């Protein structure tokens, strides 16, 4: 006799909620996460040349505390000061410490 | 129009569900599917197009209390964060409201394409279907789907079932 | 000459809303941006004619 | 694995047209379009067009439009390229290559010209075909060869011992003569002791003139 | 959208760094850029996609970068394997377009040509013309002159030459020039001689032959 | 309209007709200015004169000072990066809009024209109309200039369409 | 018999490419530059009172 | 391993445009934001049958 | 379509004005009214949804001239302000262009709903009205408004007034 033809779109059994201008939640077929929320917990040695200050601070390797001798003549992309670090030489202080740290760090 | 949308359509994103003498059946419109995709794709590519690199910046955590300079170093970095955060909230929101209207318009557009094709041989049922007013077997159906349905052919048949 | 924006690189005209000449400026100047070109559309999509 | 085998070199005259096949395999034909790029000898590549094996959509470069037609056959898993009204300009080698991802989720741009055809030479000339003459290149390191002389059009494929001798061979660029034809040398440097024991083969083969002449050399 | 890339060619020794640029006439997403390598004969092989990423089975000598309008490809420590042409390409805006092409020649140490002459075949002679071939084999650099002589009669404009592309192993070219005569003119002169001037030879070097022997 | 017309230099949107009296063309100046006036005003907002700044901080430096300089450079970089984003986003939005604005203008002119013809014509499918009656050049401008009385050609058209 | 009336828009032989949200490049009839990219290389003495420390 | 972004909390992948791990970073990194999640839609509104 | 809008409609935001034998009369479509409202409502709520808290910040007024540090403290705070100010100008502008297109589409949608309903028993007059081609008394009218008009019923009547006389 005659016939029926219908236009439609898909849908999925568990969508995802997202935000828009006009409304707070609205279910869509799929979405993607834009905020990196977790970390591996470890530091990758590539491609950046990392250098682990182990027991030394940067300023102590600079001056040449005895236990910081293994750092002599070193280079780095990123020096990593550890919580565990200490000084163990003649007691000192650096007026404007942070500036000297900063400037050597970027050298 | 379509109150709803079809679960179990896995051929593509937009489609046709017909019913005639030869029986019911379904099939996706690939062209208007990719049309939606290609936009989302490109929109998405612009958002995640690789960010900035930054190296030696200022310090942002502090052990001792220093007063004025430290208050400023903390204010600068906080002010930064708050703004970038707003940018990201607004971005996503805009992009989404758009991604919705983009895809709703794609369905919408397919429907019109199909209506202009049937010209005066069918009527809009009201739920985003068509009552085609003639014997439309499966060959005829794909002729509509693939853009070749000649209305000038079934004009007389249809036109007359419609009116008397 | 007259120019309401001065930079070290020289004076620049502030008819545009953004500039890429130098971040150091003085006076009524466009905002320094990293982009060296941003085209704003002032007409519809340009479509060539079908054929035949 | 994943590959694109194209058709062998065709030769056509200024008026006529041409069709080039590109057979695919190792991946599901319909989730990826195909890009076509050509290369006028010595110049760099220029793009011709693109066709989707998912949606049948095409985008021709506006330079060719009209003259060029891209199609695909899902059964055989092959893309085709038809070019009409061939100018001598269009004398080039024609490549197909996988491109865009269709249907599937999305991105970023991981290809986008993943894998390419081995290339397929098209020559648009009004001249006659001529088979090559193969002359011995008569011979402590020592040198020998073949001289493939007075042929048209390109190409001529020269190997040695069905390809059994690969090392120390140099086959030179064909050089055009004022007589309109082509001349081509191929030489081998070999140790000048092994002479009685060894021998050599010129797998000369000029396929616009069906001439397989494996003709040989010795002092 | 025009991609002009530079420098034209560039020659650098093994273990040095080639740094190829690709300036675009309009801004372009970092995602729609690709780099290719092509050794003449074979099809283009794709090094980098999305401006930054290596395609698979590609050494890490290769790497890419760029922002908006200036894209660059860096081969970090050259090999003799790498002498090729390099093409940047964009596919953001129809027509997808390619670059001019930067050539990379690896710049090895000097090398003298091994010169060989070849008399024309007895099979060829009787068919009615004669072709004397002179071969310069496995030399560097490309620039090498060849001059002909017929009983010291200095020839020109009846020779014609063809150079091989740089070798991928040892980075040396190879040349063959061809003197073309009439069987009438060839069966009239005795001493056919091929003199070769080159950077590798502290003074020109001729190899020759007397007809019939 | 899978395409658009080159050689239309009367305006931005138009009518191309074909009848007995022959073919011919003419631009719809009202919907043209409608698009313009929006682009114009949008464009004016963007370039509405930017703002004046005088004695700011230093941004280039000769010697290495550490902490303060580090901060003066971080502040000015952070500024730049943000304004740069603002500008990229602005243009992008404004453009996507300027497109959809002009596509809708064409779209709207078409509807205006369809509501006018009422039941005396059909949409061919490529943004043309098959008008089902003798529409000479007077009748055509009657459409273009908003005066086509359908109640007049109803009977003629209605009958060619169905019988 | 009947007649045909078509609605259309213009287009131009050389457009200009611009960016949008969804699209990296897209040709439009005309566009305008928003970034001041070059300078005259000299400093204008008006309206600002300049003083040259020579 | 390889990672072009380093933080005190550890190395993070910069495939996303934003991050919430730490405001202190080094190298090619996402921009720090206060949000711990922003979903970008990659499909149409989901309507059950 | 409706080159104008109706003052004095206080039943709701979108409506129907009919004229038949039984006389003229008016009535608002509450569903598409709330549809517009709920969007504006929610859009508005997201804008004014709870702000920041800030406590001990930097100083922003100064009595003496200090040079370098002060120059920076004021540049930082000015740079902040200028950006937030841009954010707010742009926000409102966008939100408004939308709030307009949202409400224009709502009207637009109601009209279509009503056209699909009448199917082939009426024609679009051109000013966003319908000439319904049959005796449509007040019962029939609310039947349209409340989504129950069966066209299959007045088909023959309408269809014939349209194609004859
Ligand atoms: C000033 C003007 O525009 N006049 C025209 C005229 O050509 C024509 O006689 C009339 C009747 O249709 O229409 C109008
Ligand atoms: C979106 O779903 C696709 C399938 O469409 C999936 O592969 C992709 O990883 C999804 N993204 C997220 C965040 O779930």
């Amino acid at each position: 006799s005659t016939a029926t033809l219908c236009l439609g779109h898909h849908a999925v059994p568990n969508g995802t909620l997202v935000k828009t201008i006009t409304d707070d939640q609205i279910e869509v077929t799929n979405a993607t996460e834009l905020v990196q929320s977790s970390s591996t917990g470890k530091i990758c040695n590539n491609p950046h040349r990392i250098l682990d200050g182990i027991d030394c601070t940067l300023i102590d390797a600079l001056l040449g505390d005895p236990h910081c001798d293994v750092f002599q003549n070193e280079t780095w992309d990123l020096f990593v000061e550890r919580s565990k670090a200490f000084s163990n030489c003649y007691p000192y202080d650096v007026p404007d410490y942070a500036s000297l740290r900063s400037l050597v760090a970027s050298s | 129009f379509i109150e709803n949308g079809w679960e179990g359509m896995i051929d593509g994103w937009y489609g046709f569900r017909h019913q005639n003498s030869e029986g019911t059946g379904q099939a996706a419109d690939l062209k208007s599917t990719q049309a939606a995709i290609d936009q989302i794709n490109g929109k998405l590519n612009r958002v995640i197009e690789k960010t900035n690199e930054k190296f030696h910046q200022i310090e942002k955590e502090f052990s001792e209390v220093e007063g004025r300079i430290q208050d400023l170093e903390k204010y600068v970095e906080d002010t930064k964060i708050d703004l970038w955060s707003y940018n990201a909230e607004l971005l996503v929101a805009l992009e989404n409201q758009h991604t919705i209207d983009l895809t709703d318009s794609e369905m919408n557009k397919l429907f019109e394409k199909t209506r202009r094709q049937l010209r005066e041989n069918a009527e809009d049922m009201g739920n985003g279907c068509f009552k085609i007013y003639h014997k439309c077997d499966n060959a005829c159906i794909e002729s509509i789907r693939n853009g070749t349905y000649d209305h000038d052919v079934y004009r007389d048949e249809a036109l007359n079932n419609r009116f008397q | 000459c007259i120019s309401e924006c001065i930079t070290p690189n020289g004076s620049i005209p502030n008819d545009k809303p953004f500039q890429n000449v130098n971040k150091i400026t003085y006076g009524a100047c466009p905002k320094y941006v990293k982009q060296n070109t941003l085209k704003l559309a002032t007409g519809m999509r340009n479509v060539p004619e079908k054929q035949t | 694995q994943v590959q694109l085998v194209q058709s062998g070199a065709e030769v056509k005259k200024p008026g006529a047209s041409v069709k080039v096949s590109c057979k695919t395999s190792g991946y599901s034909f319909s989730t990826y379009g195909v890009s076509w790029v050509r290369q006028a000898p010595g110049q760099g590549p220029e793009w011709v067009g693109w066709i989707s094996a998912y949606t049948g959509i095409t985008d021709y470069a506006q330079k060719f439009q009209g003259r060029v037609t891209l199609t695909t056959d899902a059964t055989t898993a092959t893309a085709f390229l038809d070019l009409r009204s061939l100018r001598p300009d269009d004398t080039a080698t024609y490549f197909c290559a996988r491109d865009k991802v269709q249907g599937r989720v999305e991105v970023g741009s991981g290809g986008r010209h993943d894998y390419w055809g081995q290339g397929t030479l098209v020559i648009v000339s009004s001249a006659s075909t001529k088979g090559p003459s193969v002359f011995p290149l008569a011979p402590g390191t020592a040198a020998l060869g073949c001289l493939v002389k007075d042929y048209f059009p390109e190409p001529v494929t020269v190997s040695w011992n069905s390809g059994a001798l690969t090392s120390g061979v140099h086959t030179f660029p064909a050089v055009l003569q004022s007589s309109g034809l082509y001349s081509l040398s191929s030489v081998v440097t070999v140790p000048s002791s092994s002479l009685g024991t060894q021998t050599y083969i010129c797998n000369v083969n000029h396929k616009p003139s069906n001439t397989k002449v494996d003709k040989k050399v010795e002092p | 959208v025009v991609l002009t890339q530079s420098p034209g060619t560039l020659a650098l020794p093994p273990g040095e760094r080639a740094t190829l640029s690709c300036r675009a006439s309009h801004r372009v997403g970092s995602t729609y850029i690709a780099w290719y390598q092509q050794k003449s004969g074979q099809a283009p092989r794709r090094l980098i996609y999305g401006a930054s990423n290596r395609a698979t089975d590609i050494p890490d000598r290769f790497s890419g970068s760029g922002s908006g309008t200036d894209f660059t490809l860096t081969i970090r420590r050259l090999e003799p394997e790498d002498s090729a042409v390099y093409y940047c390409q964009q596919f953001s805006v129809s027509p997808w377009t390619f670059g001019q092409g930067t050539r990379v020649e690896i710049k090895r140490t000097v090398a003298a040509p091994s010169v060989f002459i070849f008399p024309p075949s007895d099979e060829q002679l009787k068919s009615g013309t004669a072709s004397v071939v002179c071969l310069l084999n496995n030399f560097y650099p490309r620039e090498a002159k060849v001059q002909w002589k017929v009983d010291n009669a200095l020839q020109s404009g009846n020779s014609q030459e063809s150079v091989t592309e740089q070798d991928s192993k040892d980075s040396t070219y190879s040349l063959s020039s061809t003197l073309t005569l009439s069987k009438a003119d060839y069966e009239k002169h005795k001493v056919y001689a091929c003199e070769v001037t080159h950077q590798g030879l502290s003074s020109p070097v001729t190899k020759s032959f007397n007809r019939g022997e």
